[PDB]
Formats: structure tokens, C-alpha cells, sequence
């Protein structure tokens, strides 16, 4: 059921989605903050092309 | 609606309100003054598509001619306003001038018509204006900054 037999792979993939879902909105804020402080045009992202 | 306004009833109202052709002043009525009045009403209604806006008038489809027996399509709440405006426009055919009371009535009816078609467009947000962190643009909604367009 293991190694070549991929029945371990579905369990691994399911665990990935279980780990990703709760900590999804928290990490978006971290990424937005780093990009807001460092990237040269990052303080206006969201609008950019508006007129 | 209640009894359905025809195009001839509106011009008869205008002719009666200034004692030109009615049964309760002296007598009488003419057939050319009716075609002239109906054509004047049609041209007025064409013009009103600009300043007062559309009010639901029913125009003649294709060329033909208006004819007084056609249905106008106007609600009965507008007939005094339309009739007074038409009378003001067509008074000078007979070389007459309106009295102050007629002008006051015309203005009151026109104001009543104006009150019933207001908009007040209620300007919107711009598009480079941020939306605050307080309403959670990340998870609940999307697109921080207002759209301000559509």
C-alpha cells in the first residue's frame, strides 16, 4: 500500500489540504505586510490600474 | 387607466380653459384649430424628451398623422400640466395674452409634474479610495479599494 503503491500518497495529499485550510487567511496578511513594506510599488496594490 | 386620455381631449381642455370653444361661454368650435392643436401637442411631446424627460407619451408609429381619436398613453395625473403648457404655447395663434391666474395655475401644475420625476443621482466612491481593514477585504469580500465604476 506504500512506496510504489500510492495509497500513501492520497493520505499525504489529504493531510496537506487539512493543514492548509485553517492557516489560510492568517498567512495572507503576512505576505501582504511584507510586500507592503518592501516591494517598490506594493503600497498601492489592489488599485494599480484605476482611472 | 381610468377612462383613457385621447389626444383630442387634451386639446379640447386647452381650448375650453381660455373660453375659445366651449358650451359654457358662448358656443362653437372649428375643425382646423383641432388639427393645428394636435400637431402642436405632438411637437411639444417630442421636445419634452429632453428637458422634463420621458413621461410615457405614445407617438405615431410610422408616418401617417396623429388624429385626435388616438390614445395618448398618459396617466390622468398629468393632464392639467400638459394642457396648461399646450395652452400657453398655442395662445398666440388667436392673438391673446394670458392672465396672471392662468400663469400661476400653469406653474403649479408644472411643479407637480416635476416633483414626480426626480432622481437625485447620489454620487459614489471613486476607485482609488481604500476600504478599511475593518470589513475584512481578505476573507469575507475581495478587492480592497472600491470598484467605483460598473
Amino acid at each position: 500500500m506504500a512506496e510504489t503503491l500510492e495509497k500513501k500518497h492520497e493520505r499525504i495529499m489529504l493531510r496537506f489540504d487539512r493543514a492548509y485550510s485553517p492557516q489560510k487567511e492568517v498567512r495572507e496578511k503576512c505576505i501582504e505586510a511584507t510586500r507592503f513594506a518592501r516591494v517598490p510599488g506594493g503600497q498601492w496594490e489592489g488599485a494599480t490600474a484605476a482611472g | 387607466m381610468a377612462t383613457v386620455l385621447t389626444k383630442g381631449e387634451i386639446v379640447l381642455f386647452a381650448l375650453r380653459k381660455f373660453a375659445i370653444a366651449s358650451n359654457a361661454s358662448l358656443t362653437d368650435v372649428e375643425p382646423q384649430s383641432i388639427e393645428d392643436g394636435v400637431n402642436d401637442l405632438e411637437d411639444m411631446m417630442s421636445e419634452w424628451m429632453i428637458n422634463p424627460g420621458d413621461i410615457g407619451y405614445a407617438f405615431a408609429t410610422g408616418d401617417e398623422q396623429p388624429l385626435p381619436d388616438d390614445e395618448s398613453g398618459l396617466p390622468r395625473k398629468y393632464k392639467h400640466a400638459v394642457g396648461y403648457q399646450l395652452l400657453l404655447r398655442m395662445l398666440s395663434d388667436y392673438s391673446l395674452e394670458p392672465t396672471p391666474q392662468v400663469l400661476s395655475n400653469a406653474q403649479r401644475s408644472y411643479d407637480a409634474l416635476m416633483t414626480d420625476t426626480l432622481v437625485v443621482p447620489s454620487m459614489r466612491r471613486r476607485g482609488d479610495f481604500p476600504v478599511g481593514q475593518g470589513n475584512k477585504y481578505d476573507v469575507f469580500t475581495s478587492d480592497r479599494y472600491y470598484p467605483g465604476d460598473l
